[PDB]
DNA sequence: GCTGCCGGCGGCTGGAGAATCCCGGTGCCGAGGCCGCTCAATTGGTCGTAGACAGCTCTAGCACCGCTTAAACGCACGTACGCGCTGTCCCCCGCGTTTAAACCGCCAAGGGGATTACTCCCTAGTCTCCAGGCACGTCTCAGATATATACATCCTG
DNA sequence: CAGGATGTATATATCTGAGACGTGCCTGGAGACTAGGGAGTAATCCCCTTGGCGGTTTAAACGCGGGGGACAGCGCGTACGTGCGTTTTAGCGGTGCTAGAGCTGTCTACGACCAATTGAGCGGCCTGGGCACCGGGATTCTCCAGCCGCCGGCAGC
């Protein structure tokens, strides 16, 4: 639903095939255990106990290559602070 | 009463509460924060968003209305920054890009 | 005498994919060999998952895990 | 046709495509040869007959355009052996 | 004398670059990143041997595909080549 | 500073290396792709400092780079 | 009672509780078992075992009674299949095998 | 791990000793090895959806990293010194 | 024919700079005893993952033949390989010398690290109802064929 | 050095029909609504180790200059990979067919968790003496360039 709904989201007036979205799902699954793991190997790395935002801001500077990462962190900035603006 | 989602409240079109139980469950650590999962679930529809409109334009260009892995291999492997994060990575039917070194051609 | 089954217009097509000019008669062989150490790299992981899973069939869950522990992983098949 | 001229048009036509280049059943007889020699009576799933295939794909294509490199670095147009294990050889597998 | 000092380094095992030139090069590009930055003297001399070890297995490489190529002298064109196929550069 | 990696210890790498003969062209070659892995390493050096909120470069977030790098470093603690 | 060691019991010079510590500590599972960390104790103690012999042929071969991180270079590089479990981990003050090229010698 | 190794060299090589810096490469060595190990058993506990890591996953990861003698001897080694653990309690 | 004659030919001789050994003195510093503390072994109990048994059942390997399409064998041939002669000009290799790293010593202080009172944030516990997965069910516009023209070659004059 | 005939590609008209996109159903998990108690957070002080300074002195880089051989270029022998025709031989497949291995639900039981005591393993801190470091000098160890006896053409007859 969540893809679909990206799609529609950029372009109203394309779809997408079954093997394309597989696709999609395991390149999003990759990120999410590359991108989880590197978080939680800081977290460990400063005898630390919580994942907090901070983190995860690191391990997206590290891992996305540059203007991705300027690009990622400025959106989760303004994400994290409409979710501190209302709760 | 008056249920609301946290995706909605976030300005996300994804399940922040999935990624938040994957966190839980994932042993990373004892204890998770609060904004981390809404964190990425907005990289992962800003990359997944950049991909998905890489991939329109493409199939578009190749005058085709749906995405095909395809389109896929020929968006990814066609931005360098991109490249870099998918070298290691292969596509279900992706192709090669297709190209010929300057040599073995003819002469004129 | 199954290694064999791979035939010369097979590589030649498959070399005409990467792009080569002219072939030689000597590289038949030689990729086949670099052929058979890439699938049986590939299947001892692959059989000993099953064998830790305790089953007698191997599905592409764990090919496809042994192959992105090698560092290949490749997409498309529900990793 | 000039020679090469054919080659030329095999190489602009097939590399658009992505189609397999491996008969399916020859590539399942040799996967379930490989097989026996680990464990034998075992059961294969096709999608993992499809994936080794497609990754085999991949890395001999890998190793087809290093080879065309070390061609093309040895003032040559054809491809010898000893350019495929100087590929082999720098990537650090067969080290 | 080219091959006696290939037998001569080849049994040392210490550094080859002088430590003053090489910690004023790692400030300089250390400075662009951050401003008013100290270094630890134990990881100025990690650094210094990991690159030592990456660069000398370049050369090793470079070279072999220079004798590769029936050539007994080495050229930027190989470099480039050795670091293609390593995929480092693309 | 990059001037500082003089002739000669490129000439002893190479002869470590293994190397019989050298050109002259080799020398700046070599200079940009020591720049380039020196600044590869001080970008997640200097972030991970940043991260601890420190200002020293401990041996450890550098042995850490490196292993992030793909590169293990024996020696300086671990 | 009197207490004693785990590794005595399971005659073993290797930390039976520290590694269990660090098994519990370690964020890497919610529970454990009993003969994980016997088993990884055994299998460090086997590894250290052969590890140090070969660097003590080594040590004993160039007349010294110490051993030097340039020994364990040699040790681990001399063994084709360590060289293959150690290839990309480089090591202080370890050189490099001594080799050269055979075009390069003379013609006698 | 300074004694437990200095106790394997006085087991195995009466007479030798150690430098310092070989001490703390082969430390970083064994530390690698553990982190690696446990990192890949809890991996295939997770895997393999338990909860528990045990033996079984341990012989594994050991069957599934080390190449070829080192698997069995390393295997050989860890059954006979658990079976001498259950047995002596 | 057969005299010199001439240049190489390798075979040997010996001088030449280089690498190695041990003695003899001098340090620097891994290896060992001591104190105590801090964490690890022991008891004692719980309660919940994990093993068994017991079913259901979806599914992968067999075989079977009709068709056919790509694979194997041969065959002129010309192009690309491999080797040999050659003309340099571009690295190597000592020498004077000009120079910059390394030791060596003494400081200040901004930064790293251990303690401490606390507070307030995610976890622990339940209830609830609504978003998402599954079973269909279509009608599509997504494919696929088969048709018809331009084109870039290799020959000719 | 300019045209012609050619096997190629390009476009384009119906077929034509498995499955993205709704469309509902139903269910289980995420938000709404309660403390707590312990993880982090400034605040503090107390080392410390690092950037910095300024004489020697001493091994190392560098421009110069001479030299010799590695390399790119060009030419020629030559042989084997390529374009193409003729079998022929194996893959696709479509049809059933069979039991085997995979999946899930239930009942039970035993072993990891955790709390409270009590004792020793070892990390630290000196400490004496033990094994590497260095120097010179004698001992070999190769590397080179010339002398020389021999040999196979080379002008004559």
């Amino acid at each position: 639903i969540y893809v679909y709904k990206v799609l529609k989201q950029v372009h109203p007036d394309t779809g997408i095939s079954s093997k394309a979205m597989s696709i999609m799902n395991s390149f999003v699954n990759d990120v999410f255990e590359r991108i989880a793991g590197e978080a939680s190997r800081l977290a460990h790395y400063n005898k630390r106990s919580t994942i907090t935002s901070r983190e995860i801001q690191t391990a997206v500077r590290l891992l996305l290559p540059g203007e991705l990462a300027k690009h990622a962190v400025s959106e989760g900035t303004k994400a994290v602070t409409k979710y501190t603006s209302a709760k | 009463a008056k249920a609301k989602t946290r995706s909605s409240r976030a300005g996300l079109q994804f399940p922040v509460g999935r990624v938040h139980r994957l966190l839980r469950k994932g042993n990373y650590a004892e204890r998770v924060g609060a904004g981390a999962p809404v964190y990425l679930a907005a990289v992962l529809e800003y990359l997944t968003a950049e991909i998905l409109e890489l991939a329109g334009n493409a199939a578009r260009d190749n005058k085709k209305t749906r995405i095909i892995p395809r389109h896929l291999q020929l968006a990814v492997r066609n931005d360098e920054e991109l490249n870099k994060l998918l070298g290691r990575v292969t596509i279900a039917q992706g192709g090669v890009l297709p190209n010929i070194q300057s040599v073995l051609l003819p002469k004129c | 005498d199954n290694i064999q089954g791979i035939t010369k217009p097979a590589i030649r097509r498959l070399a005409r994919r990467g792009g080569v000019k002219r072939i030689s008669g000597l590289i038949y062989e030689e990729t086949r060999g670099v052929l058979k150490v890439f699938l049986e790299n590939v299947i001892r992981d692959a059989v000993t998952y099953t064998e830790h899973a305790k089953r007698k069939t191997v599905t592409a869950m764990d090919v496809v895990y042994a192959l992105k522990r090698q560092g290949r992983t490749l997409y498309g098949f529900g990793g | 046709y000039r020679p090469g001229t054919v080659a030329l048009r095999e190489i602009r036509r097939y590399q658009k495509s992505t189609e397999l280049l491996i008969r399916k059943l020859p590539f399942q007889r040799l996967v379930r040869e490989i097989a026996q020699d680990f464990k034998t009576d075992l059961r294969f799933q096709s999608s993992a007959v499809m994936a080794l295939q497609e990754a085999s794909e991949a890395y001999l294509v890998g190793l087809f355009e290093d080879t065309n490199l070390c061609a093309i670095h040895a003032k040559r147009v054809t491809i010898m052996p000893k350019d495929i294990q100087l590929a082999r050889r720098i990537r650090g597998e067969r080290a």
